[PDB]
RNA sequence: GCCAGAACGCGACGAUACUACCCGCACGUUGUAGACGUAUAAGAAUAGGCUCCGGCCUCGUAUCCUAGCAGGCGAUUCCUCCGCCGGCCUCGAAGUGGCCGUCGGUAAUUCGCGUAUUGCAAUUUAGACACGCGCGGGAUCAAAUCCUUUGCAGACGACUUAG
RNA sequence: GCAUCGGUUCUGGCGGGGGGAUAAAGGCCCAGGGAAUGUGGCUCCUCCGGGAGUGUUAUAGCCCUGGGUGUAAUACCCUCG
């Protein structure tokens, strides 16, 4: 079973531009601007409408043609990062043990860097390096919060996940041990 | 004045002898012929004479330079190679020379 | 089919067993060829498939003695590709040592075999034989994990001599507005009838 | 918000698009069989560009600019003959390159040696007068 | 291989207590009539009381299609052998003519289940007069309204005994 | 059938093949990476071996049983005289890895350096670099002046070429050593500039080292005849009662 | 990092007596895995490119060169193309090309003399790489081994030294 | 080496004949009956390309049955040169 055609649309609000080039996006707006390559699926872009971009695979498998969608969600957050931004929020949980973290300014150059202490009561200083373009701060507005603030949603979740699986408890029923650092929820800059 | 070349012939190869996959027979040799694809227009040479000539390290005659005749018998496979018989086997050294090819016989 | 006195194919995009056949028949035939930038060649499959046939292929040796007799694991992507091509001839006979005489392979353009024209083969093209969506690697990358040590120079060399050619090829351009002009100019004001003439004849 | 995207356009496949076989033959689609087979026929008065009807396989053919407006799906050798000469098809199709780079091609395979030792001359002739122009300006660059 | 349907009359030798025996038909798709007479044999041995020694041909012919220029529908019902048991199906193809429809399912049936000629047996064969009465989904979606598709990334042709070429082709015819 | 004990195999196959080194002198096989931010400076001594003395001093490591107390230590004593330079080489990066293209000498030669190019010096000519040394004075050195530009033109690295003064030594050998120490440093202009200024002249071994610094040792040991394998690779004896 | 270094893998430098070396042409005993127009330099993408910004792309089935005793002797004509040298710039992955100048040759058009007899076919003995020789010009006037000795070395050779 | 012949054999082209539903299709003409992936009209929405509904040839056309042009041509098999 081979499909013929499957087409789906993008619409592009009044505020941003957007070009492709041999299968590379350039998306630039109020916020900054992005890159991605996506020379490695075939699909073929079209303009439908004054603001709606199509794109569509010819031919292709069932296998083929779920890869479509993909590209059409990671263009629709990219669309939607460089308008509105990303935020994510994290939260401290200890038991008995506080722990204390660092997150000095920037180090000569654009990442940021975090320093976490007294984990568990350990004396071990680890050391994490943000992706560029990301933003951490700690939050004024009440007590326990991290705040991750950026324009790409790939390298805040990364960041995030970096921050997530550093802190880990070994040779530990983890279960009873439930000390780590968590994300607990997801959204934009504005509103 | 007249820098032209001087070419009455088309130059072909000499590919091998005609063989199974273990057992060779000298009676008959194989030519590459230049331009053939097909054996459409490998027709065209059926009949025609070809020359193998080479090098030797005496005078004799006048000359130092020695010839072998021959002419094309059928064509063979479907890719223009051709089928040859010489007055006598070639030298079993000249897996990949190149010999001469006539315009004798005509139509 | 054509005899030249030499031939030089520029390795970038050639399937290695599919280029090498037809190396070998052309060297068996009596043609003689030069490969060039060995290192942009390609093989089909995902990486690691690659990466685990050559440990496979590292595994073998000489138990009684390694120095001699043994399976010599060569490391260069040029290397590779030789050895692709002794599989295909009898090399134990004077006949395949003087087929492999007429052979000559390198990494990159060298200085002999630039300024020279460079032929393409069309039977072993990978954009006209994979399908769309399935995976390959490099020769290059390969011999980098597995320890080729001259990838940087070499590469940091090509540029060099890719901004010369980008000079010549301004000179060309150059070059080609007057002949064009001069066409245009020259058949208009004198020829009454060749122009015509040439035009039946088809040129 | 004006977007440009500079993406590859193929040309499309339906009914009234001109095909070109190998041998010099133009045949109009009149129905979809699958995707690697069609229904075609061209009727034209020329003997060298008619052709019968039947299915052609889809690899064996070319996709001609040339393409019929209007024309029903399945429709008989005479409706497709009364709009292959209402369109003109046959004189739109002598003015484009792929027809006269061919009929220059076949021109040159019926040359008499006498006539190839004339254009020899001849194209040393417009030769002369060409290097005379090229050093003219290339003396005053 | 490459097939025509035919029509073949058989008939039990005529004796004298039971004169004047009936007479059956069936439609055979065959190479040739020499093989069109066996498999008429072996499909009577499996529904009467009649062998080839017993019994006797009184026509074979060849029916021709009666429009094979005009596309239709075609609709399949067979038995085969799988590696244990046997199976019904029913399938549907698209052409222009019936015995095409019956070279395609045996090429179909060989790749898809591994299926040979030996243990294929064709129920009935009937074109589908209608539109609304096919049922598989790989063919509604020939049918659709101002049908058309691009052909992108076809190789162009070139001569196997030229060998370098001297530029690099491109896929855009 | 399998082996009863286990135990590691005897010596070590990383050093395997134990041979004779090809050449008398140590040979040095690397140097330090090169890195353009500090100034110029060599890298490489060459000295001889006197001999062997013990020394007392008191120790400076927190935690330590001995802390704050008086150890006795071994040393090694090594004669250093200065060294002269008498010329300098530059090398260049191909694909098939590093290659020398031009090499330049100083005007004058000691006999000891020129001691070392000849096997028979008592009844040679001793003409070495007569002809060499001609080309200076001759349109004020206009072609080694050519040959330094290529080196600042076309090298990646240099090295400088030096030898022993043998002759303030209680040696009886006469014949110097020579080899070469690369310069590692800002750029190739200010390396060739400062090798090419040290054109014989002497420096001495406080210039290149210091005190309290960690550095490597090459050297060919000492040599035995011919031993077996009790000794070569230290394999258990066969009880008293062996024949043969 | 470290150990050995292909005894048929490679580079730089020093001194080279015996025409050992270099330059010019004069023939040719002699060798070759095999000339006979041995003519063609962008890079990059293949679900896109090239450009003279007007347009162009399935196709190298292309472009350049291609006449005259194996290519003579003169004339009317024409300022094109080819070759050897000399001088300035440039080229290092295994170092190449450009410009200028002198000199020699030269159907783009049209003519005048000579070709025979090799006898109705018999390779069209013609190219460039080395190497051996003969001349006439330039430069140059060396080492190694045996031997005695040393012990940082050693079965004997070999190795580190001195004469 | 060439011209004219004999035996064996490979490989091209041309002129005819017979058979089947006396091929089946197909072109033109006559007579009858239908439908939609509904032509032209009409209605509504969308101006943003167009879409939705009604309805059997009109400013496109398609399917089924019978007859003439027919002893039509062509494909396949066989056959005389
Ligand atoms: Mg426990
Ligand atoms: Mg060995
Ligand atoms: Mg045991
Ligand atoms: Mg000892
Ligand atoms: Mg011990
Ligand atoms: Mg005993
Ligand atoms: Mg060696
Ligand atoms: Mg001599
Ligand atoms: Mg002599
Ligand atoms: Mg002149
Ligand atoms: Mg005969
Ligand atoms: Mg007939
Ligand atoms: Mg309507
Ligand atoms: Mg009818
Ligand atoms: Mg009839
Ligand atoms: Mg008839």
């Amino acid at each position: 079973m081979r499909y013929i055609h499957s087409e789906e649309t993008i619409p592009v609000p009044e505020n941003l531009k957007v070009s492709i080039k041999s299968r590379l996006v350039t998306v630039e707006g109020p916020r900054g601007k992005l890159q991605k390559d996506l020379s490695h699926i075939a699909v073929n872009f079209s303009v439908v409408k004054k603001g709606v971009i199509g794109l569509e695979i010819h031919h292709g498998s069932r296998k083929d043609v779920a890869a479509l969608r993909t590209v059409r969600t990671i263009i629709n957050n990219m669309i939607i990062g460089v308008t509105k931004g990303f935020k994510y929020k994290m939260r401290y949980v200890y038991a008995h043990f506080p722990i204390n973290v660092n997150v000095e300014k920037n180090a000569e150059t654009g990442c940021y860097e975090v320093e976490i202490r007294n984990f568990i009561g350990e004396k071990i200083v680890r050391k994490v390096v943000m992706a560029p373009g990301v933003e951490v701060e700690i939050s004024k507005a009440q007590k326990d919060e991290l705040i991750l603030s950026g324009n790409s949603l790939e390298a805040v979740s990364q960041s995030a996940a970096d921050i997530q699986q550093i802190c880990k408890v070994r040779n530990k029923d983890i279960r009873k041990f439930l000390d780590g650092i968590y994300v607990s929820e997801k959204g934009n800059i504005v509103e | 004045p007249s820098e032209a070349g001087h070419r009455l012939y088309v130059k072909g190869r000499h590919l091998s002898y005609q063989r199974g996959r273990r057992n060779t027979h000298p009676k008959t040799s194989l030519i590459k012929i230049e331009g053939v694809d097909d054996t459409a227009a490998a027709n065209f040479y059926l009949g025609k004479r070809v020359a193998y000539v080479y090098r030797a390290q005496k005078e004799v005659r006048g000359t130092k330079i020695r010839v072998i005749w021959g002419k094309i018998t059928r064509p063979h496979g479907n890719s223009g190679v051709v089928r040859a018989k010489f007055t006598h086997p070639l030298p079993a050294r000249s897996f990949g020379a190149s010999v001469r090819i006539m315009l004798y016989p005509s139509s | 089919s054509s005899f030249e006195s030499v031939v030089v194919i520029d390795g970038k995009g050639h399937l290695l067993g599919r280029l090498a056949s037809i190396v070998a028949k052309q060297l068996l035939s009596g043609q003689k060829i030069v490969v060039v930038r060995c290192e942009a060649l390609n093989i089909s499959g995902e990486f690691f498939r690659a990466k685990l046939k050559y440990h496979a292929y590292l595994r073998k040796m000489t138990r009684y003695n390694p120095t001699r007799g043994g399976p010599f694991h060569f490391r260069a992507p040029s290397r590779i590709f030789y050895k692709a091509v002794r599989g295909m001839i009898p090399h134990k006979t004077a006949r395949g040592a003087a087929a492999l005489e007429r052979l000559k392979v390198f990494e990159g353009v060298p200085p002999p075999y630039d300024k020279k024209k460079k032929m393409v083969v069309p039977q072993a093209l990978r954009v006209l034989r994979l399908q769309p969506g399935r995976k390959y690697c490099t020769v290059g990358r390969l011999s980098h994990e597995v320890g080729w040590k001259y990838q940087d120079v070499v590469a940091r060399l090509e540029e060099r001599r890719k901004a010369k050619g980008a000079a010549y090829y301004e000179r060309k351009k150059l070059a080609a507005r007057q002949l064009s002009e001069a066409k245009k100019a020259a058949a208009a004001k004198v020829d009454p009838k060749v122009s015509e003439a040439l035009a039946a004849y088809g040129y | 918000a004006e977007i440009n995207v500079e993406a590859t356009s193929w040309r499309r496949v339906e009914v009234g698009r001109v095909l070109k076989l190998e041998n010099g033959s133009l045949a109009a689609i009149v129905e979809i069989i699958d995707h690697k087979r069609v229904l075609a026929d061209g009727p034209s008065s020329d003997p060298k560009l008619a052709t019968p009807r039947g299915i052609v396989p889809l690899s064996r053919a070319l996709l001609t600019p040339i393409v019929i407006p209007k024309l029903p799906r399945g429709a008989r050798t005479g409706a497709v003959k009364k709009a292959w000469e209402a369109y003109g098809v046959d004189a739109k199709w002598k003015e484009t390159n792929w027809a006269k780079k061919q009929l220059q091609q076949e021109r040159r395979q019926s040359l008499t040696d006498f006539d190839r030792f004339k254009v020899m001359r001849l194209k040393k002739q417009r030769r002369f007068e060409e290097r005379k122009a090229l050093a003219k300006i290339k003396a005053a660059a | 291989g490459r097939l025509q349907e035919y029509q073949v009359i058989g008939r039990h030798l005529p004796t004298e207590a039971n004169p004047n025996p009936a007479l059956y038909r069936m439609r055979i798709f065959a190479p040739n009539e020499v093989v069109a007479k066996s498999r008429f044999w072996y499909f009577l041995r499996g529904l009467k009381k009649v062998k080839k020694a017993t019994g006797e041909i009184v026509s074979v012919n060849v029916i021709s299609e009666k429009h094979p220029l005009k596309v239709k529908n075609f609709g399949i019902w067979l038995r085969y052998d799988s590696r244990s048991g046997t199976h019904n199906m029913y399938k549907e193809y698209r052409e222009t003519s019936r015995v095409a429809a019956v070279e395609a399912m045996y090429a179909d049936m060989a790749a898809r289940h591994r299926a040979r000629f030996r243990s294929i047996h064709i129920l009935k064969v009937v074109e589908l007069e209608k539109t609304e009465d096919v049922k598989r989904p790989y063919i509604k979606q020939l049918v659709a309204k101002n049908l058309s598709f691009p052909l992108p990334h076809r190789v162009p042709k070139i001569s196997t005994k030229k060998i370098f070429s001297a530029k690099r082709p491109s896929t855009f015819s | 059938s399998h082996r009863k004990y286990e135990a590691p195999r005897h010596g070590s196959l990383a050093f395997l093949p134990r041979k004779r080194a090809a050449r008398h002198r140590g040979r040095v096989k690397s140097f330090p990476k090169d890195d353009p931010k500090k100034p110029v400076h060599l890298t490489a001594a060459m000295g001889y071996k006197a001999g062997m003395t013990t020394i007392v001093r008191d120790l400076d490591r927190p935690g330590a049983k001995a802390h704050k107390k008086e150890v006795v230590e071994a040393v090694t004593i090594i004669d250093c005289p200065p060294m002269v330079v008498v010329g300098l080489v530059g090398y260049i990066e191909t694909p098939r890895g590093l290659r020398s293209l031009t090499t330049v000498w100083a005007e004058h030669l000691s006999d000891e350096v020129k001691r070392r190019f000849y096997k028979n010096w008592y009844k040679s000519k001793k003409k070495a670099f007569t002809k060499y040394a001609k080309k200076y004075a001759e349109n004020n050195g206009a072609s080694i002046t050519r040959e330094l530009e290529r080196i600042k033109k076309y090298c990646t690295v240099v090295r400088v070429l030096a030898h022993t003064q043998i002759r303030k030594t209680p040696l009886k050998q006469k014949k110097a050593h020579l080899m070469e120490i690369q310069i590692n440093g800002g750029s190739v202009a200010d390396k060739v500039e400062f090798g090419r200024s040290l054109f014989e002249k002497p420096v001495t071994i406080d210039t290149i080292f210091e005190k309290d610094e960690m550095i490597d040792v090459i050297a060919v040991t000492k040599g035995h005849g011919f031993v077996g394998v009790t000794a070569r690779w230290g394999t258990k004896k066969l009880p008293r009662k062996t024949h043969k």
